[PDB]
């Protein structure tokens, strides 16, 4: 529902590419000419960076706790 | 063998529990002795191709009694029989060796053919 | 006596030692060559 509005903004790709390579500053404002907020852009990156997101009596066993033990467009939502 | 099958078509589809626990008792006991080739003697071997005949007829008749009842245990076993192969290989004179392969892939598949039905 | 029979005729945890068998077809040897005793029990003409 949501891309068509994203692809008509213009500078997405640019700011969105350099916020997953965590791009200094400095290179930003050398060839952007609006202002970017810096603590979106830490809180951004700190979001990016979040990653919270006997063999043979075995055998015996495990067959029968794995197979006994009865378990009761494309993907695109990995 | 003969008796518990006719056990399991004169109780057909009708569904109960006394059958199915003693059924369930039978299967327990004489899964673990399924497919062993432990001492690999003619004897022990004919008298355990007759426990493999055996224990694909419990499962069968098993499934006759709970039929189209969606039972856990009962699929539970069966799920068991179905899969791994066991036997001789993995863990638990060309045509010869043709003949000896022969032989322990027809009985693969007459023990797929049962947990399949 | 019904259980311990059906237990005698299904041993579960009783026969199987490690399930550790070679598979692999036993080859008897017929030569005449040499001289054993289980040769000669096998082998009558000499």
């Amino acid at each position: 529902f949501v891309k068509p509005y994203f692809q008509e903004r213009k500078h997405l790709v640019n700011v969105l590419l350099y916020a997953m390579l965590d791009l200094p500053e400095e290179e930003l404002k050398e060839k952007i000419n609006f202002n970017v907020d810096m603590k979106a852009l830490l809180s951004l990156v700190d979001t990016l960076h979040d990653s919270d997101i006997i063999r043979h009596a075995m055998l015996y066993e495990h067959i029968l706790n794995y197979y006994i033990a009865w378990v009761p467009k494309s993907s695109y939502i990995k | 063998a003969g008796r518990i099958l006719a056990m399991g078509i004169r109780f057909a589809s009708t569904g109960n529990l006394k059958i199915r626990n003693i059924l369930l008792s039978l299967v327990d006991k004489f899964l673990p002795l399924y497919q062993y080739p432990g001492k690999q003697n003619l004897d022990f071997r004919l008298t355990i191709s007759v426990i493999n005949v055996l224990t694909n007829v419990i499962v069968v008749s098993l499934s006759m009694v709970m039929c189209a009842s969606g039972d856990l245990e009962v699929l539970r076993r069966v799920k068991y029989l179905h899969e791994v192969a066991s036997g001789p290989y993995s863990d638990l004179s060309d045509p010869t060796a043709y003949l000896e392969d022969k032989k322990d892939i027809d009985d693969h598949y007459g023990k797929f053919i049962s947990t399949n039905l | 006596g019904i259980n311990k029979v059906l237990d005698h005729l299904a041993p579960s945890e009783l026969i199987k030692p490690v399930k550790s068998c070679h598979n692999k077809p036993s080859v008897l040897v017929l030569d005449d060559r040499i001289v054993d005793a289980a040769t000669k029990d096998l082998y009558v003409n000499g």
